[PDB]
């Protein structure tokens, strides 16, 4: 009776501050930043001593299909954390007031539509990490989708059908066979789980044909050189808000994924694979850094850097190590805090006050924005693996871990460190040098939010790359748990 | 001969009041907490530390 | 005989808002430099050089890194090492 | 539990009157006793579906 009079106070506000206010954005910043506040007090009564599922709830159970159940027999949608999970979930909750921020003037015609989509998909993309079974897992892996179509069509560029389309199709198209691997291992165990599913074993010509499944739709989300082709259309003809909870989120949710579905029961399947995923992860680190040079386009470049930093992060993460695993997991949470910010930076400061994102047009930002300048260096230092951001304590572990299980392939590796750092200055210092453009009329400075946006997003990885240890009291027990070294 | 002078603004600007405001405050805090550990046993904050045990 | 009923009364679509003036002079010339350069595959077409490229790097390169991937599996360990000890397992 | 069950079938109630509202471009609260019609009507149905599941239950606790 009292958690349903709460919801049916919370309803009722809602509706008159719906009636009252005509844009909701004002209750939906309110609920996002509450979201913050309950789970960093989940945070503080976390245990951080047991490798344990702390917080369990199973929904849409046989004896209480509506709330919670208490019951001997379970058959619903099981969810928990431990600490890796939880990580995530904090790169999670504290992006999603900043998109609800990043449109908070853009958005003229139809308001309260934009910000539903927006909050309703990070709100799926914090009950993805919640997930226990495999169905669970993968029926709010796919919630997304909708809203993305429906958030890429309405609005974007004049190109935003075709992106709406490839961010159906190839996303679709790769979780298929995933579902195909799923429903292989939900008829042979008769159980989807995250708790008991290390303790099975499956034969090894058995393992070898499961793990396919998985793992092409893992090379379709974190994109890996043959399906790396959705990601700068979908980002190129985004909005700003579908752009940053893509490429902050969607991608290191891709990369929970192998860890949390594929490292436990498919070992040794895995061992036999490992230098499959090294000639892909090389292959899409080389080959998407070096076709960044030639672009016409702002937006379509720092996708195919995030195409290069998820190319470095996998190959920490199927490395056998401590390193590797612990490098992957920082990797993936700065490029979280560091990708958003550039994809503001061409999305928000620079395609609201010119409308056009070729590159051609934008010279010399320094002499009419010096602090926008100054931003754009600091941000494009950030993304390099230029120390003391925690973009290169990802990228040093993962490089690391990546050199312990065969040598040969980090040496070739490690070139990833130059590569990623050619087209990045290459773009930096055109946008922060020159004569100001004879085309580029002069408008405002950066504003007090953008700046807001900023500020937080960067010292956020200065946290981090000034002490890395601020976070392994959550992972000490997951970087143990995926080793296999009998 | 002249410096040429351009026009006078303050010195604690709002940015330097915030940014200095939470540092100092964070490093005071944690000071107090390494008074108070020495005192007591343990830090402050980890009074609020209540996870269930593990059992 | 068959019309839309009489009691419609539509009305013009508007987006809404402020005319923000235009910041940006366009040039003809780098949007349909731009416009050609995004639109490229419609306009893609196999060649030698295609070719030459399409050989070398999603056949050639694969296979030559495949090859050095399988066959340095467990080689190589530096862990603790000293001399007169060889270093490669076989 | 019976009760929660009872209140969320009414809740889906309450969700076809208000989309059955919203299609016919009425407000929400146009005609608030429907409201009160339709979630009596689908509770009914939660009390359907319940009490069957109740008796099947018991038709699996008597095979042992
Ligand atoms: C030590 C501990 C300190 C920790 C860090 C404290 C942060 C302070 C935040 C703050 O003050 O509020 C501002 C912040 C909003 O910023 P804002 O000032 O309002 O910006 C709006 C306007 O722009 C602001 O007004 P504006 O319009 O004028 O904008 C101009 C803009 C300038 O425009 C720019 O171009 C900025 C350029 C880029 C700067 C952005 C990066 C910031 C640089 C960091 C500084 C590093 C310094 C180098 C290292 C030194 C090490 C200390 O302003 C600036 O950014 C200037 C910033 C620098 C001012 C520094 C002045 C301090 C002087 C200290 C004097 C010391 C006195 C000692 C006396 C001793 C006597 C005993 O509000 C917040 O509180 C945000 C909360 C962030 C808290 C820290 C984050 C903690 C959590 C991180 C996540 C946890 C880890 C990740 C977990 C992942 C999951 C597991
Ligand atoms: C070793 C040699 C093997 C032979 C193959 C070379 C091949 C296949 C390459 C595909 C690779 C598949 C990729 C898969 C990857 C592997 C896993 C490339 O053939 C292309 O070669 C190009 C360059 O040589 C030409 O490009 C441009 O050309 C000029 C236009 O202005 C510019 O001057 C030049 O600058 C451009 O470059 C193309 O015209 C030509 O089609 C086929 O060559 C052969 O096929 C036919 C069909 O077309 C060709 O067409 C003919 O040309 C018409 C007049 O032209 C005739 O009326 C007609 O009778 C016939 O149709 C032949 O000529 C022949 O050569
Ligand atoms: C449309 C896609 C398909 C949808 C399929 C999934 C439907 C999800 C529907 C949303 C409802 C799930 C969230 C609410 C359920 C959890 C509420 C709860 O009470 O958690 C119970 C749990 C333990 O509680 P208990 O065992 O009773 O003991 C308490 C002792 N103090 O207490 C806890 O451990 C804390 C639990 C924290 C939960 C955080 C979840 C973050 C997201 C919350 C908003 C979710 C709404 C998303 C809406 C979009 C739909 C996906
Ligand atoms: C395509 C898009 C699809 C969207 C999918 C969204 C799925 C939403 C389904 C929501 C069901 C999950 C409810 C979360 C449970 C939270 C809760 O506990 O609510 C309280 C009550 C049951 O509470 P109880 O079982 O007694 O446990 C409490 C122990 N401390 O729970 C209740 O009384 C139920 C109240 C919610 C009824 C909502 C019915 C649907 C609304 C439309
Ligand atoms: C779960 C259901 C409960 C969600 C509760 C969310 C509360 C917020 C709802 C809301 O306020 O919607 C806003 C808008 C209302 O319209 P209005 O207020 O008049 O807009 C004026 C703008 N100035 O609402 C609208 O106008 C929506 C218009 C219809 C949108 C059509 C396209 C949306 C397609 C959604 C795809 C759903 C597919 C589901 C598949 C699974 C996805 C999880
Ligand atoms: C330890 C981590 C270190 C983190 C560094 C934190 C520094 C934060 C403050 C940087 C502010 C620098 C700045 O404000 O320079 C503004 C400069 C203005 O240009 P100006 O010479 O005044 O001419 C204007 C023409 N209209 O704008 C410019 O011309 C661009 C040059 C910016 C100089 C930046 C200096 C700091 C760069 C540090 C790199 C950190 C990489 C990580
Ligand atoms: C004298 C004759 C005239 C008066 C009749 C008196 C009859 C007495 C009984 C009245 C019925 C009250 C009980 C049912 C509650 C329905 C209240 C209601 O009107 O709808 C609630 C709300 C719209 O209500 P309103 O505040 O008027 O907003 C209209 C403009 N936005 O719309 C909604 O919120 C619907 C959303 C439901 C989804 C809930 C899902 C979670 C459960
Ligand atoms: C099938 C799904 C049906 C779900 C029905 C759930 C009922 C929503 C209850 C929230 C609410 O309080 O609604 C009240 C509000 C009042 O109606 P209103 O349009 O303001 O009347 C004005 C008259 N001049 O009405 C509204 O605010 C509009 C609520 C409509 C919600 C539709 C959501 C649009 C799509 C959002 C993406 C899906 C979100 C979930 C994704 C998971």
């Amino acid at each position: 009776m009292f958690l349903t009079s709460i919801l049916l106070s919370s309803l009722y506000l809602f509706n008159r501050i719906l009636a009252w206010q005509g844009n909701v954005k004002h209750f939906y910043l309110f609920a996002s930043n509450l979201l913050l506040l309950f789970i960093v007090v989940l945070y503080i009564n976390f245990n951080t001593f047991s490798n344990s599922f702390q917080f369990n709830f199973e929904l849409f159970n046989s004896l209480n299909p509506f709330g919670l159940s208490n019951s001997d027999i379970s058959n619903g949608l099981l969810f928990g954390i431990d600490g890796l999970s939880l990580t995530f979930i904090l790169l999670t909750v504290l992006l999603i007031p900043l998109t609800l921020l990043g449109n908070w003037y853009n958005i003229n015609f139809n308001s309260n539509l934009y910000y539903t989509l927006v909050l309703a998909i990070g709100l799926v993309i914090l009950l993805n990490f919640w997930a226990l079974d495999y169905i669970s897992f993968y029926i709010l892996f796919e919630a997304t989708l909708p809203l993305l179509f429906i958030l890429i069509h309405i609005y974007g560029s004049s190109d935003s059908e075709r992106a709406s389309f490839y961010v159906l199709m190839f996303t679709l198209s790769g979780s298929l066979f995933m579902l195909l691997s799923i429903v292989v291992i939900s008829i042979v165990l008769n159980t989807t789980n995250f708790i008991n599913h290390n303790l099975f074993v499956l034969s090894l010509d058995l393992q070898t044909i499961i793990w396919l499944g998985l793992f092409i739709a893992i090379m379709v989300k974190t994109p890996l050189f043959p399906i790396h082709v959705w990601l700068p259309v979908v980002h190129s003809e985004s909005p700003l808000a579908g752009s940053m909870i893509l490429a902050g989120l969607i991608l290191k949710l891709a990369l929970y994924a192998i860890l949390r579905l594929l490292l436990p029961l498919l070992c040794e399947a895995q061992i036999l694979y490992t230098p499959m995923i090294y000639i892909i992860s090389l292959l899409t680190i080389i080959l998407t850094s070096l076709a960044t040079l030639r672009q016409i386009d702002l937006k379509v470049i720092i996708a195919y850097s995030s195409i290069s930093h998820m190319g470095i992060a996998i190959l920490g993460v199927c490395s056998n190590t401590s390193l590797g695993i612990y490098g992957s997991i920082v990797l993936g949470v700065a490029h979280g805090f560091v990708s958003p910010a550039l994809f503001l930076i061409v999305g928000g400061i620079l395609y609201d006050r010119y409308h056009i994102r070729i590159v051609n047009y934008y010279k010399g930002l320094t002499t009419y924005m010096p602090q926008l300048a100054t931003y754009i260096i600091i941000l494009s230092f950030a993304n390099i693996g230029t120390p003391l951001t925690g973009n290169f304590t990802g990228e040093f572990l993962s490089l690391q871990g990546g050199f312990i299980r065969n040598p040969i392939i980090g040496g070739i590796s490690c070139i990833s460190v130059l590569l990623a750092a050619i087209y990045q200055l290459k773009l930096t210092n055109k946008l922060t040098g020159g004569i100001s453009s004879i085309y580029m009329h002069r408008t405002n400075d950066v504003t007090i939010r953008e700046k807001f946006i900023m500020n937080i997003l960067i010292i956020s990885t200065l946290i981090i790359g000034i002490c890395p240890q601020i976070m392994y009291n959550l992972l000490y027990w997951t970087v143990n748990n995926y080793i296999y070294i009998i | 001969h002249g410096p040429e002078l351009t026009p006078a603004v303050p010195f604690f600007q709002p940015y330097v009041l915030k940014w200095a405001g939470v540092s100092l405050g964070l490093v005071a805090f944690y000071q107090f907490n390494s008074s108070y550990e020495a005192k007591n046993g343990h830090t402050w904050v980890e009074t609020f530390f209540h996870p269930k045990s593990r059992e | 005989e068959l019309k839309p009923s009489s009691a419609i009364q539509r009305g013009p679509l508007n987006k809404g808002g402020w005319d923000a003036p235009h910041a940006l002079h366009n040039d003809g010339a780098i949007d349909r430099y731009a416009h050609w350069r995004t639109f490229y595959q419609e306009r893609f077409k196999y060649t030698r050089a295609t070719g030459k490229s399409t050989l070398i790097f999603l056949v050639a390169f694969p296979a030559l890194i495949g090859y050095v991937a399988y066959q340095s599996e467990g080689l190589f360990e530096f862990a603790g090492k000293r001399r007169g000890e060889s270093v490669t397992t076989r | 539990a019976l009760f929660t069950s009872l209140v969320g079938a009414s809740g889906l109630g309450f969700a076809t009157k208000f989309l059955s509202n919203k299609i016919r471009l009425k407000p929400a609260g146009y005609y608030p006793l429907g409201y009160v019609f339709s979630g009596v009507a689908w509770a009914g149905l939660g009390l359907v579906l319940h009490n069957v599941h109740q008796h099947s239950l018991e038709v699996l606790e008597k095979k042992k």
